[PDB]
């Protein structure tokens, strides 16, 4: 878990399976006893620890003396989802979908080709996967998030055409599978109630957007009172108006109302 | 079930409370001698027993506790040492590599020593004493007195020996207490 | 199996329904009902696929994984390896030696320490005649007689 | 004076039984910190019980008289006494009913927004702390199975203060954990800065302890040079900021009592190693590092912190759950 | 010739320097190491191990006043049958038990008699039938067997022997 | 040495546990109580910024 | 792979050689350390050296482990009055080799005694130790430092309170002697029957 | 439980004499037809004697 | 052989029993039930032939 894939890595590497190699495993790095050759007893915790900690740091491991990228930041996680949505759905297809939806309210899908339908479905699937991956980092960074990225949280979902759940829509159901066979081993961050955690995360980020808007308004009012004059900047006025209209419209699109 | 029995009521009443508390047992099983305790686990040689089964160990060379110890020559009887088979698996592989420097023949023999891991659950001891036995004389005493020493022991200081290496005075002269009282 | 609870949780078995290698299918047909009736607690995850991995995986109750290779292996051997999987706990790996017979050390009477039998000194079986002692009349007569006898012989 | 004389005797390893009986039988005087520091060395169980009763009485008397210096000295001495005690249950009960954590944290330099936060959230961390620290892997696997079992088909979230015993499920997700050592703060804090730079990665975490924070405070208040004081003050404010933000992991004294083995004395040097041992024993798949100085003696435990030739400890005393954690440094 | 190459390749990480960098040098080193370790384990390890355990037991006996020689001889005499490993375990973890064993060896307690040879009961010479009853020797053998049954542990069969022997009479239905 | 072995015997008697740390560690950690520094900054029990 | 650095300490190096009594290595225990007193008045040199080494190396302890070098501090007193049987002080040679060519030094026990009486006891202790520990410099040097030799009877080790170690030589043996003849005491019942 | 077995039928001679009576002792010298030399029984001879 | 129904023998196997490859159809089986001969690998030559030198 140390060398292969971290906590918020979009990669999937089975740490005990060498599927990214162009050569048979000749030498075993982490070896404790001479009897580790004919039966390495790998998979046991006390030996896979040695092996995966003797493995060298990869591009995502960010070795000690090397700098470590800021990943737990909401202001970086939001543009990640936005760029993934842009990589999934192109601008032309996005405009076509927006026009079709605003014209027929999800009733004239026959105009879209089957290839475009499959592109939309694959984009929604990849967005759901990356949200499931970033969920712990998002719940970590929700504390000190900024209003722009809190709104981008809904902007990216709208762009990817994924309606967030609220107590098309693809975050409503879980992946089918019997709980007795599903993977539950510790150490691997894998949420099991995605429609239940993303919904409360959306509620929390709505409350956070409300708090940030109220904080901006209170700071503006305190500045005006300290100046003892009603002299507001045109940039600030236009920004407040456009951000209010934008948050209203983009939350009404998802279905959440302040 | 851990009580002592003897046709002498006095010695029975004297030795009954001395058989309480934790007890260890030196046992003989699988051609090996182990020292089992109330909660100690041991890996005995491969036994044809199903995992998660309660078993009892027959041979018991010795039993002991913080106050007593019963030896068996050669074996003991009345000791109920019950364990539970925790698992059954191979141990660490030993690789025997036989190579003759004269000829061209190398033999690689792997030996995974199979063994059953067990956890000793409970240990009970209930002996049948015959009577108080004298140490310095083979005669078996007909009476038992918990106050008087069954064998008085005296210091070793004669004075006849001039070169006798003298220890400290309190080490040479130090009586003992009475445990049975 | 510790305190009445199996350590092995899942047994992953991958096979193919039409390609070949009838060993795993023989195992699933003949010995799988017996194993499932013997150990209903473990969950057997069967995976049909085109190119199956000829290996059995055991996932235990602590995340540990133990895999056995069963390529062109008889279903009897497959059943034996499965029983070895459900028998082992796969929590450690220690050799078989005199120092490893007992997994943890403990004493009920007490651990030996240099000051346990340090002040205990040697003694004698019975009381020995002292050198500085008050001689009774009988001892006086005896020793004086011995002295006089040896002096008489010398004289 | 009599208490410090008894403490000097117990440091010379010859405890005056007469002085001890006098201090234990003479009432109408709250026992100072030296007495409870000296009693911590002895192993007499009724002596420790009577010392615990006297400690409760003296803490109540100090709280009534509102003497901060005496209260803090008594807090430190009683902390050492609770670490030396055997019954972890009564030790944790005493700690949580006398409120050692909040009062001790109020004494540090910039540890106030974390002190009051811990005092507020102590009701939830206690519930999140599990019962037995044995088979933590199995416990969290059972929790994962429970979470996977959806009960439905078959409130506003606020991230609380980071604590190891409560967030055991978070360290297994964390790949690398750096445990801080007070001796690191010598002539510079850039190593601690580089440590806290890796926290926003989501993979690296930082573990500080109350013992380490107390060591930092005392070495910032007394030291031969001024660079040491400045660096330790800067490190204290950095650690306080990281804790109040919710990135580094803190060990309250209650959790320290619950984690450390029974009857074993612990300090800034032994606590690091017992935490490392607990991590390597219960959470094997997390890479643990120690941020120590190139001159600290606790860097090599098997030669400096090792005890004597003890027959009840073998070379495998770490990978077994029956042996105490401090049995690993052999 | 079967050179253990594919097996010993995976242990090269234990070596250092050129033996770990290059392949053949490390393979030669590992081959020689395993061969000499097997030879030592077969022909020379047991000697050193038993010498160590014997020295420990001798020191534990000398701290009490005896030696390995006399202790071993008297253990063989008293027929205690305790291996040197168990003697060392007792000396290290049960000093009171080891001291009691030493006191037993030192005292003049009569060692157990040799095992009695299996004898034939006197009833085997009785004419049977003397002219539907059981053989007397067989009945005595059954009685001794039931006695040995009841002698091993407590069971709900009871301490009496006649009622347990006469169980066929109970199972028999009155005609 | 006599006082040391007496204290050690008493500890072995009344411990009812296992001791695995060095016995001199506590003395090395509390040597600040034995020594005395007459500087402006002298360490005492419960020293904190609220005190100074 | 373990690795010992080539840059080791040396006798010409200013850092110097350490004292194992002051060292703090892992394989060096100091808790279970007792102080024994051994008077060498009359006792022979090899016998007293063996008796001292058996307590120095810690072989008398039941938990003795070859790796862990633990032992007791033996204070040998009255080495100046040590006794060897006749003609040995003159006939027993002590030889060694130096780096110079033909430097085969050969001294008598008398010469080594008139030079320094403690040197003889130290040499015999070194021999009795190297009898079992000669492979590792640690295992062959660390025990020797636990011996406290003293020529005269005075010694500064009065605080440690050394116990007067008692030891019996393996030479004591009673050869069969003639059964002494004495008068028999009869009995009235024996004379009656 | 346990088994104290020396022969097939678990019977043995009375190991403990009457209270006050002199106990019986085995032969310490080896079974040698010559009186000289008198040799103590080794442990292997003791094992052979005990069975 | 088991003494009771409650305590059956374990299923731990030896090397002889474990190290056993799959069964290939032999001439007796192919002559008894010719439904198994479905491929060219089933047409094995005379069992007297061991193989190449
Ligand atoms: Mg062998």
């Amino acid at each position: 878990v140390y060398g292969g894939s971290g906590r918020g890595d979009l990669l999937y590497e089975n740490p005990d399976a060498r599927r990214h190699s162009g050569r048979a495993l000749g030498v075993l790095n982490g070896v404790r006893h001479s009897s580790q050759a004919t039966m390495p007893e790998s998979g046991q915790l006390y030996y896979r620890k040695l092996i995966l900690h003797s493995r060298p740091p990869n591009g995502s491991c960010a070795g000690l003396q090397r700098h470590c990228h800021d990943t737990c930041n909401w202001s970086y996680l939001i543009p990640s989802l936005h760029r993934c949505a842009e990589s999934a759905i192109s601008a032309k297809l996005w405009e076509k979908m927006c026009q079709l939806g605003l014209e027929d309210r999800s009733k004239a899908w026959v105009n879209l080709t089957q290839y475009e339908r499959q592109r939309v479905r694959d984009g929604q699937n990849l967005y759901r996967y990356e949200v499931h991956q970033r969920l712990p980092l998002l719940e970590e960074s929700i504390g000190w998030a900024q209003l722009d990225d809190l709104l981008g949280w809904f902007r990216s979902a709208r762009r990817a055409w994924v309606r967030l759940p609220t107590s098309s829509s693809a975050m409503s159901c879980r992946l089918e599978g019997h709980a007795d066979s599903r993977d539950t081993t510790p150490g691997r961050n894998q949420v099991f109630d995605t429609p239940e955690r993303v919904e409360q995360l959306t509620e929390a980020t709505v409350h956070r957007i409300r708090e940030e808007l109220q904080r901006l308004n209170r700071s503006e009012r305190s500045d005006c009172e300290g100046s003892a004059a009603m002299r507001a900047s045109a940039r600030r006025l236009a920004r407040d108006e456009e951000l209010s209209r934008c948050v209203e419209e983009e939350l009404g699109w998802h279905g959440v109302a302040l | 079930a851990n009580g002592l029995r003897c046709p002498d009521a006095l010695i029975t009443r004297t030795l009954n409370p001395l058989l309480n508390g934790p007890k260890f047992a030196v046992i003989y099983c699988g051609n090996h001698q182990y020292k089992v305790a109330v909660g100690d686990v041991i890996a005995v040689q491969r036994l044809r027993v199903e995992i998660g089964s309660h078993i009892a160990l027959k041979k018991v060379l010795m039993v002991g506790g913080p106050r007593f110890t019963a030896i068996g020559r050669p074996l003991l009887e009345g000791v109920r040492v019950t364990a539970q088979v925790e698992e059954q698996k191979r141990m660490r592989n030993v690789v025997s590599l036989f190579a003759t420097p004269g000829r061209r023949h190398v033999r690689w023999v792997d030996a995974p020593h199979a063994a059953t891991i067990i956890r000793i659950c409970e240990i009970f001891y209930s002996p049948n004493v015959v009577g108080e036995l004298d140490k310095y004389k083979g005669e078996l005493l007909e009476t038992f007195t918990p106050g008087q020493h069954t064998n008085p022991v005296y210091p070793v200081d004669d004075g006849y020996d001039v070169f006798r290496k003298k220890d400290k005075e309190a080490m040479e002269n130090a009586t003992t207490f009475l445990d049975l009282l | 199996s510790r305190n009445g609870e199996l350590c092995l949780k899942k047994v992953i078995i991958s096979y193919c329904p039409s390609n070949g290698a009838p060993n795993t299918r023989q195992f699933l047909a003949t010995h799988l009902p017996h194993f499932h009736a013997k150990y209903p607690s473990v969950s057997i995850d069967l995976r049909p696929r085109l190119w199956p991995e000829m290996a059995i995986t055991g996932v235990y109750r602590d995340g540990s994984e133990r895999s056995y290779n069963t390529k062109n292996l008889s279903p009897m051997g497959i059943f034996l390896r499965l029983n070895n999987l459900v028998s082992t706990a796969n929590d450690y790996d220690q050799p078989f030696c005199a120092s490893h017979l007992h997994f943890q050390r403990r004493s009920v009477q007490g651990t030996w320490n240099p000051w346990l039998w340090n002040y205990e000194t040697e003694r004698r079986r019975t009381e020995a005649p002292q050198w500085r002692r008050k001689l009774s009349e009988k001892e006086w007569d005896y020793y004086v007689g011995q002295y006089s006898a040896q002096m008489k012989q010398e004289e | 004076i009599v208490e410090r004389m008894y403490l000097v005797t117990v440091l010379c390893d010859a405890g005056n039984n007469e002085i001890l009986q006098l201090l234990l039988s003479d009432t109408a005087s709250p026992r100072g910190p030296d007495f409870f520091a000296a009693v911590s060395r002895t192993k007499d169980t009724p002596t420790k019980k009577r010392a615990l009763c006297l400690l409760q009485e003296a803490i109540d008397n100090a709280s009534a008289k509102a003497d901060k210096v005496t209260l803090l000295g008594l807090l430190e001495s009683g902390s050492e006494f609770l670490l030396s005690l055997v019954d972890k249950g009564v030790a944790h009960t005493f700690a949580t009913q006398n409120l050692f954590d909040y009062r001790i944290l109020n004494s540090f330099l910039h540890c106030s927004l974390v002190a009051d936060r811990l005092r507020v959230e102590q009701s939830v961390i206690t519930s999140l702390i599990p019962s037995s620290l044995r088979d933590v892997q199995v416990q969290m696997l059972m929790s994962n199975e429970r979470n996977a079992l959806n009960p439905l088909t078959s409130p506003k979230l606020k991230r609380p203060l980071m604590t190891m015993l409560s967030q055991l499920e978070y360290l297994n997700s964390i790949d690398s954990v750096f445990i801080l050592h007070s001796s690191l703060m010598a002539t510079s804090t850039d190593q601690l800065v580089s440590a806290v730079r890796r926290l926003p990665s989501g993979k690296d975490s930082l573990i500080v302890t109350m013992s380490c924070l107390r060591a930092l405070s005392v070495k910032s208040l007394t030291s031969p040079s001024m660079k040491e004081r400045i660096a330790c003050a800067r490190a204290l404010e950095i650690v306080s900021y990281e804790l109040e933000k919710g990135r580094a992991v803190l060990l309250p004294f209650s959790e320290e009592i619950l984690l450390h083995d029974a009857g074993a004395y612990c300090d800034e040097d032994l606590m690091l190693w017992t935490v490392a041992a607990f991590l390597a024993r219960e959470l094997p798949l997390v890479k643990v590092h120690t941020l120590m100085h190139s001159n600290c003696t606790a860097r090599t435990p098997y030669r400096f912190l090792k005890g004597g030739h003890n027959l009840l400890v073998s070379s495998r005393s770490l990978y077994d759950k029956g042996a105490p954690l401090l049995s690993s440094l052999h | 010739h079967y050179r253990a190459k594919l097996e010993l390749d995976r242990i090269r990480s234990m070596l250092r320097g050129r033996a770990r960098l290059e392949r053949k040098v490390g393979l030669k080193r590992l081959f020689f190491l395993m061969r000499t370790q097997t030879r030592y384990r077969v022909e020379q390890q047991a000697h050193w191990e038993r010498a160590i355990v014997r020295k420990n037991v001798d020191s534990a006996a000398r701290e009490h006043g005896t030696g390995w020689q006399h202790l071993r001889n008297e253990l063989g005499r008293q027929n205690v049958m305790l291996l040197p490993r168990s003697q060392q375990l007792l000396a290290q973890y049960e000093p009171l038990a080891f001291r009691a064993v030493v006191e037993l060896c030192a005292s003049r307690i009569p060692p157990p008699p040799p095992p009695v040879v299996a004898s034939v009961p006197e009833e085997s010479y009785t004419l049977w039938p003397p002219a539907s009853l059981s053989h007397p020797a067989a009945r005595v053998e059954l009685r001794c067997g039931v006695e040995r049954v009841l002698r091993r542990g407590p069971s709900g069969l009871g301490n009496n022997v006649n009622e347990l022997i006469d169980a066929w009479k109970e199972f028999d239905v009155s005609p | 040495m006599d006082t040391y072995v007496n204290s050690r015997i008493q500890s072995i008697i009344a411990e009812n546990t296992v001791e695995n740390v060095a016995l001199s560690h506590w003395r090395r950690r509390h040597m600040w109580n034995l020594v005395r520094t007459h500087g402006k900054l002298q360490r005492h029990w419960g020293v904190s910024d609220a005190t100074k | 792979a373990p690795f010992k650095s080539v840059l080791r300490r040396h006798k010409h190096h200013p850092e110097g050689l350490p004292l194992y009594n002051d060292m703090s290595k892992q394989w060096l225990c100091r808790e279970g350390e007792r102080w024994w007193l051994l008077d060498a008045r009359g006792e022979q040199l090899p016998r007293v050296a063996a008796v001292a080494a058996q307590y120095i190396t810690g072989q008398h302890r039941p938990d003795f482990t070859p790796g862990m070098i633990t032992g007791d501090h033996v204070v040998i007193v009255n080495i100046k009055d040590v006794v060897m049987v006749g003609d040995q002080w003159i006939r027993v040679p002590i030889t060694w080799q130096t780096a110079y060519p033909g430097g085969k030094y050969r001294i008598r026990l008398t010469d080594m005694y008139e030079r320094d009486p403690c040197m003889l006891m130290w040499w015999f202790l070194k021999d009795e130790v190297n009898r079992h520990f000669v492979r590792k410099l640690k295992t062959r040097i660390a025990p020797l430092e636990k011996a406290w030799l003293y020529e005269d009877s005075i010694h500064p080790h009065a605080d440690k309170n050394p116990r007067p170690l008692c030891w019996t030589d393996p030479e004591v043996k009673g050869w069969k002697y003639r059964d002494p003849q004495f008068i028999r005491r009869w009995k009235p019942n024996e004379f009656m029957h | 439980y346990s088994e104290a077995r020396s022969n097939y039928d678990g019977t043995s001679l009375p190991a403990w004499p009457a209270p006050g009576k002199k106990p019986t002792y085995p032969a310490a010298l080896s079974e040698l037809r010559l009186p000289q030399p008198r040799m103590r029984k080794t442990r292997t001879e003791w094992m052979y004697y005990h069975g | 052989k088991e003494f009771d129904e409650d305590h059956p023998l374990p299923v731990v196997g030896s090397r002889l029993n474990g190290r056993t490859t799959q069964h290939k159809w032999n001439h007796w089986d192919q002559y008894l039930n010719p439904q198994i001969t479905q491929s060219i690998k089933d047409l094995t030559p005379t069992p007297e032939y061991v193989g190449m030198r």
